[PDB]
């Protein structure tokens, strides 16, 4: 894809953690409209984090996002067991462009 | 004082006399249904005129203050200053003198503007 | 020491938004033609139409941050359903029509459909027989020989413009009340944003033609000097790409097929104009485009949008993605019916580093639902004898497609649909300003006691 | 909001599918819809976008040729169409609501808040 | 001069001190899709009313100048004549000075006509 | 408030081919039901004119009154009046 | 029409009741209560209210 992820990330309940959306100079960077959805395994995604860093509703303050040049990131405070399921990066790329996913897993074996 | 619209209203006359300014400005206020309000703004524009064209028929042609030449005939509810301008509001005042507000007009729009203003215009005739 | 002084009638305006009346011609006063479409009772214009020219003045103009043309699709819409609601409304007319292919030989490819129907008569007791020819697609098959209805016998009450009135687009001047002025952008290079250096003052715009079109600006003002490429947000693509030319480029369009209109009458006092039986040839419409003009006009376009995005680049043109019929097509009235011709032939072309004419298939459809306005669809009567306009393209609402991962060959396809771009070719260069005539100034001044 | 999609399909490689989204709760020719395909376990991809006012639609590279979107305004349903199917296209698809209306304060993408339950296409040489 | 309404909107204030005639002059202008005229005229006259009122409230009473006893307070952007009078136009003037516009006619009516328009009365009332 | 009423009213739909001779049974209930619920088939003229539909509905008691083989109803104030459906999206 | 629905009722899901609307006999005793004593006002120094 346009985008690249880290395959698989993981982290301990209650901390936080951040995943990149690496990205050129004319998607990320070049706008400021980077998403961040939440994919359920089997299940439709849901977008919790709109615009760049605004959140969409029924989306607590749990979840941030920042961009740094070309490069976004989805920062998670207080991690639960509920969010071990997928989050996917989204990207203006002069039309849509998604990230490669990325497998979040906490509190649990690799 | 600025006690809002209509704020010094039970207040003394002498006193009432200076909160004339916020009720001057409150009179013009900056499909069906809809019809309601336009035929309304309609009737305050031509309501307020009707105030401004007196203001203006009158020797005063000035705002919240004239003064004319008509002598204030005793029939009208013959009174001293003190007895008015302290012990009276203007609620009070119009509800004894609304028998004359019509004439009281007349004679004051009358035999002044069509004589001071004609006097005016033989004076400077010269 | 300085003290304040009032000034009333001050060179000063704010930006805001008013409803703003009309200006028509009084020349064509006399071709009242029983309340044509849009000027009934249109003040007359400026017969002196002053303009006043200003310097030193600076504007931040916005052609899509505009609120005229917002007024001028509303007023259109409310005028549009006010003329059609006189008028006589068809709903009889969905019935099960039996419906056959006109009388031809192969080679027919429908678009001519001879439907019989049981439709009533004046008296309430007897009903009637009769026939017309109404067009492929304005019926639709309901499932012994097949059985038609009328489109919009489902989702929509369909009315019949009565054809008293017309179509024409007649000039119309939106004009502002007094405190309101219009301010003219009379510079040649303005994209539609940012500040303009020569702002004048105006009681109101000049005469527009609102013409209802798609992917093609018929019978519309030309450009300052040169093609003008003008988009909300360049990198969108979304945004409808609004060209503006410079040459007029000429395009005749003929309905051939001579129509005889057949008065049925549905009820007492309710009249139906339908298509009678085409005497003479069964042609098709369409609409030449000189080939050389439309080339060279081509090559203005993309040596201009080689401006905005990169130094050098390929272009690329192609038929409409998908959607409805008004979308995918270059829809237009042209003599009272509206009709549609698919212009594949006028996107086609790729260009790099470096006499005839052409011709378009036109399909007619007469009931027609334009705006979108679900529940109220339009029915255009026949008109007799054959039908010829010579319009003037003079602009194109054409949409930049997606990119990729690396875009070397931009491609661009015509689109639209909404009829606000229509306007904003015309009210791209106005903006109506209320003026504050009061001005506190400090001098030396100063009122006795 | 709700958007109801139809039930799994079996096409063979070379057959046309074509998907149904049906909208409920909003106002139908205010917003956009995407279309959004997933092949399982990989990655997200999209496919196109519908404007429901006139139907304006606008597809991805990898599919235009292939894929057509249309819209029925009266019952208020997106239709995907999809010819010349391949083992790559056994998938699951989505229908996204945009966030906000497409006419008004949207210059840019942004935005897919409401999903379909999604369509699961299996496409295999098998019978 | 007379360079038709607004002629002199880019001139600098000193210059645009005498074409105030003409930009009141253009400030009245003398079924369906017919709302649009009559409540456009509405609109206009009731403007042109609220500012004529906010004009008579002030001690001015008239048009095209006026002078009061208010005095410029130094922080509202405290400059010389020339400094604004010819170094500025209308335009770029009431830009810089759309904060206290709301205030400073407040000002103008409440502590002149309140108090100046009594002084008269008193000293005329001797 | 009556004359605001009456603009929401006349945009909506009419329903002066709504009441024709209607088959009104008792619904599907048990003995100890009080009526108050009137299941009324009828003909119903669709889109088009020539064809015609057959329809039921679930009327109340207090709509419907019997015109006088089972028993036969109609609209209450379609005599009368002419009745006006509000339209939902209100 | 076309294109004009007679939104009729449909059969009836689930099982057949009748409307009701509730009021706390708390309250109500109370508030009528309180209504009586402000209604012997009008009506001599006591009389029977009936309701
Ligand atoms: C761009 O500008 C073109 C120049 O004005 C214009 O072309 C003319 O269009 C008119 C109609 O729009 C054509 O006139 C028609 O002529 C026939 C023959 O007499 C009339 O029957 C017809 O009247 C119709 O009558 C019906 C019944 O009363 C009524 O319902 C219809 O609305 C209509 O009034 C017209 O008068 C004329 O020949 C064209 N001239 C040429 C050669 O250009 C284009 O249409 C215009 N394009 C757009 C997009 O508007
Ligand atoms: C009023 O009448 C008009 C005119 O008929 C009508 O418009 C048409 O409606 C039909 C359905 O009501 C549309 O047909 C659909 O087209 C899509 C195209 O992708 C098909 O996918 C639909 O179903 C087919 O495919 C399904 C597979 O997912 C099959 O399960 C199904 O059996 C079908 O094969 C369906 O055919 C049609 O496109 C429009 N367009 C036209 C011709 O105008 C309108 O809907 C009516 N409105 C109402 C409800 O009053
Ligand atoms: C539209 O339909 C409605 C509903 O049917 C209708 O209103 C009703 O009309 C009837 C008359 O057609 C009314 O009937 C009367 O009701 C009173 C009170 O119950 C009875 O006393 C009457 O009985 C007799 O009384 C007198 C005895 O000497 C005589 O006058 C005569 O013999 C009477 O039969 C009689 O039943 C009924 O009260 C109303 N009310 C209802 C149910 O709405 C309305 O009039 C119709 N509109 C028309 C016809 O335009
Ligand atoms: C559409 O269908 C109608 C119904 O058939 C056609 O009308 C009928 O057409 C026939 C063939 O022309 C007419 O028959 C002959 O017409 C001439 C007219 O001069 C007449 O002299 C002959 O004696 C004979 O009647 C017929 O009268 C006519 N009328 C009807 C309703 O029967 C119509 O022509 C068809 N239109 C097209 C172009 O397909
Ligand atoms: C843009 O151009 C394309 C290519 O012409 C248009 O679509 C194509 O139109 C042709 C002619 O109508 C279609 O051909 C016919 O298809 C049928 C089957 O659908 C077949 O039975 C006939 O023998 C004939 O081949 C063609 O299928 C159709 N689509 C494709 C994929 O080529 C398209 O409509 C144009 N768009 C616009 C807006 O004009
Ligand atoms: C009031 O009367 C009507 C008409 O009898 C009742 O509606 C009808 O009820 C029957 C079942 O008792 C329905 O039949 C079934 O319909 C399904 C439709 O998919 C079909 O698959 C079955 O084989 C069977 O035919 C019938 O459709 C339905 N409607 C009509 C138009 O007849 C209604 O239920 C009665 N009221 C109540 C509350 O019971
Ligand atoms: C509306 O169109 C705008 C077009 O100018 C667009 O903004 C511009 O987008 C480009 C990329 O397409 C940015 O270019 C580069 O800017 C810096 C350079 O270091 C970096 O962010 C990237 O390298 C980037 O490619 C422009 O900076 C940017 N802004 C300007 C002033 O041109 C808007 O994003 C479009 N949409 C909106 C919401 O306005
Ligand atoms: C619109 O009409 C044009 C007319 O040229 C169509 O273009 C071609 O028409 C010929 C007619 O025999 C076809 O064989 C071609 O396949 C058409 N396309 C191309 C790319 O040459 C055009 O397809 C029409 N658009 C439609 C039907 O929607
Ligand atoms: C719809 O119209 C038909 C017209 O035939 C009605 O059918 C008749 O109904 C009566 C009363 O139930 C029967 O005695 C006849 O035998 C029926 N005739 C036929 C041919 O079926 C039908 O009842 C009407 N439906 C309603 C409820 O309005
Ligand atoms: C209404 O009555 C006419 C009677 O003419 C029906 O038309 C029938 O006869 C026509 C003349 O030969 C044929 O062209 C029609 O196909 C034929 N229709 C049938 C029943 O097949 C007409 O169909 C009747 N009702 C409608 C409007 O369908
Ligand atoms: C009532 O009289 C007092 C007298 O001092 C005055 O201050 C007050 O404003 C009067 N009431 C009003 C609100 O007019
Ligand atoms: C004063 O009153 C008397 C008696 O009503 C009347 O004749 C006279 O004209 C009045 N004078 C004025 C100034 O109105
Ligand atoms: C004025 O006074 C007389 C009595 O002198 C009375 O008859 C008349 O009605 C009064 N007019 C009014 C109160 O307007
Ligand atoms: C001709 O008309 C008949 C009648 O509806 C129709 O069945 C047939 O397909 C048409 N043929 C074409 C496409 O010309
Ligand atoms: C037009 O120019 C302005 C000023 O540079 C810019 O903000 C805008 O995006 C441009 N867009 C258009 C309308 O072409
Ligand atoms: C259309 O016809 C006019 C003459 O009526 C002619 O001048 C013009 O060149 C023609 N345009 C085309 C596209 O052939
Ligand atoms: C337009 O003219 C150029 C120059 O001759 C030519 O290369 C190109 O193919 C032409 N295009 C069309 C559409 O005829
Ligand atoms: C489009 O261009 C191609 C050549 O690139 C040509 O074969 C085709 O016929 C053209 N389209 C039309 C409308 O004929
Ligand atoms: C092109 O034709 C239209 C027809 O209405 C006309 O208004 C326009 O002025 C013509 N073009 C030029 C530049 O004369
Ligand atoms: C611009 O300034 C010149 C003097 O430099 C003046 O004559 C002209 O009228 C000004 N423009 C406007 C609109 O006032
Ligand atoms: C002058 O400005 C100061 C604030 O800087 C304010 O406190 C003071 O009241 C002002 N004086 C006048 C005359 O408005
Ligand atoms: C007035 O000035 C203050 C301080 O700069 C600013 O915060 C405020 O927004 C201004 N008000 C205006 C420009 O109306
Ligand atoms: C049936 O209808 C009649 C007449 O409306 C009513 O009296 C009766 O209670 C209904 N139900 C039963 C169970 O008979
Ligand atoms: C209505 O329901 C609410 C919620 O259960 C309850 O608090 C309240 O007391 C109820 N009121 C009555 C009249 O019972
Ligand atoms: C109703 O409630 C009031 C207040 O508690 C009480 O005084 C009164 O006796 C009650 N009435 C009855 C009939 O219980």
């Amino acid at each position: 894809s346009a985008l690249t992820q880290p395959a698989s990330v993981s982290g301990s309940p209650g901390q936080s953690i951040t995943i990149s959306c690496t990205g050129s100079s004319r998607d990320v960077g070049g706008f400021d409209l980077v998403s961040w959805y939440q994919q359920h395994p089997g299940k439709a995604p849901k977008l919790m984090i709109y615009e760049v860093s605004k959140r969409p509703s029924g989306v607590s303050n749990r979840f941030s996002a920042s961009k740094s040049g070309n490069t976004a990131s989805l920062t998670i405070s207080g991690l639960q067991a509920e969010d071990e399921a997928d989050y996917y990066c989204y990207s203006y790329a002069d039309g849509v462009a998604f990230g490669g996913g990325t497998k979040l897993t906490v509190l649990g074996q690799p | 004082v600025f006690l809002g619209f209509l704020g010094a209203a039970g207040s003394t006359m002498g006193a009432a006399s200076m909160t004339l300014t916020v009720q001057a400005r409150n009179l013009l206020s900056g499909t069906v249904w809809g019809i309601k309000q336009l035929q309304a703004r309609v009737l305050a524009v031509e309501r307020y005129l009707r105030d401004q064209q007196l203001l203006g028929i009158w020797g005063c042609s000035g705002k919240l203050i004239c003064c004319t030449n008509v002598p204030w005939n005793s029939s009208w509810s013959n009174r001293n200053l003190s007895e008015i301008w302290d012990n009276m509001t203007w609620l009070q005042w119009d509800k004894e003198i609304s028998n004359y507000t019509q004439i009281i007009y007349g004679l004051l729009e009358e035999s002044q503007n069509q004589q001071e203003k004609n006097e005016q215009d033989l004076l400077a005739l010269d | 020491n300085l003290w304040v002084t009032v000034y009333y009638g001050v060179p000063v305006w704010k930006d805001a938004e008013t409803t703003l009346f009309c200006a028509s011609d009084a020349k064509a006063y006399e071709t009242e033609k029983h309340n044509v479409w849009a000027t009934h009772a249109c003040v007359p214009t400026d017969p002196n139409p002053q303009e006043i020219h200003l310097e030193n003045v600076t504007e931040e103009f916005n052609m899509w941050k505009n609120n005229m043309v917002e007024q001028m699709h509303t007023d259109i819409i409310s005028l549009w359903d006010q003329s059609l609601k006189p008028c006589v409304k068809l709903t009889p007319l969905c019935v099960t029509l039996q419906c056959t292919n006109v009388t031809n030989n192969i080679t027919d490819d429908g678009e001519l459909k001879n439907c019989s129907f049981n439709m009533t008569t004046e008296l309430r007791d007897k009903k009637q027989k009769v026939y017309s020819l109404f067009y492929r697609l304005d019926v639709v098959q309901i499932n012994s020989n097949k059985e038609y209805r009328l489109i919009n016998c489902n989702t929509s009450a369909i009315t019949q413009a009565c054809p008293k009135v017309s179509f024409e687009p007649i000039p119309i001047h939106y004009c502002a009340p007094a405190g309101f002025a219009i301010l003219k952008c009379k510079d040649k290079k303005f994209n539609g944003t940012g500040p303009c250096p020569s702002v004048s003052t105006v009681q109101c715009t000049h005469g527009i033609k609102p013409v209802v079109s798609t992917q093609l600006l018929l019978n519309g003002s030309l450009a300052e000097e040169e093609v003008m490429i003008r988009s909300e947000n360049i990198t969108n693509n979304a945004k409808n790409i609004l060209v503006q030319f410079n040459t007029p480029v000429q395009i005749n369009c003929t309905r051939p097929n001579n129509n005889t209109r057949k008065s049925i009458r549905i009820g007492p006092g309710q009249a139906f104009y339908a298509t009678g039986d085409i005497i003479g040839d069964i042609r098709q419409a369409h609409c030449n485009v000189s080939k050389a003009t439309w080339n060279e006009t081509l090559g203005k376009v993309v040596k201009q949008l080689r401006k905005h995005f990169g130094n050098n680049t390929i272009i690329r043109f192609a038929n409409s993605s998908g959607g409805d019929l008004e979308v995918t097509t270059h829809s237009f009235n042209c003599g009272g019916e509206f009709f549609y011709c698919n212009t594949s032939g006028l996107f086609n072309s790729t260009w790099i580093s470096n006499n005839d004419s052409i011709t378009l298939p036109c399909r007619i459809k007469q009931i027609i639902n334009m705006w979108q306005r679900i529940g109220q669809a339009m029915y255009a009567p026949p008109i007799q004898g054959v039908i010829r306009c010579v319009s003037n393209i003079t602009g194109l609402i054409l949409t930049r497609d997606g990119g990729s991962t690396n875009s070397t060959t931009e491609t661009f396809r015509p689109g639209g649909g909404d009829m606000r771009d229509n306007w904003r070719s015309e009210l791209y260069k106005y903006k109506v300003v209320k003026i504050e005539p009061l001005g506190v100034a400090p001098t030396r001044c100063k009122r006795r006691v | 909001v709700q958007l109801v999609q139809s039930g799994a399909q079996v096409k063979k490689p070379g057959a046309s599918v074509t998907v149904s989204c049906t909208a409920s709760g909003y106002t139908f020719t205010g917003y956009h819809m995407h279309w959004v395909r997933q092949a399982p376990g990989q990655g997200l991809e999209w496919m196109g976008w519908i404007n429901p006012f006139r139907g304006g639609v606008k597809y991805a590279q990898k599919f235009r040729g292939r894929v057509s979107m249309t819209r029925d305004t009266s019952i208020e349903i997106f239709y995907m169409e999809l010819s010349r199917l391949r083992s790559d296209d056994t998938a699951v698809y989505y229908c996204a609501r945009e966030m906000f209306d497409s006419s008004a304060d949207w210059s840019p993408w942004r935005g897919m808040v409401a999903w379909g339950q999604g369509t699961l296409v299996t496409v295999s040489s098998a019978s």
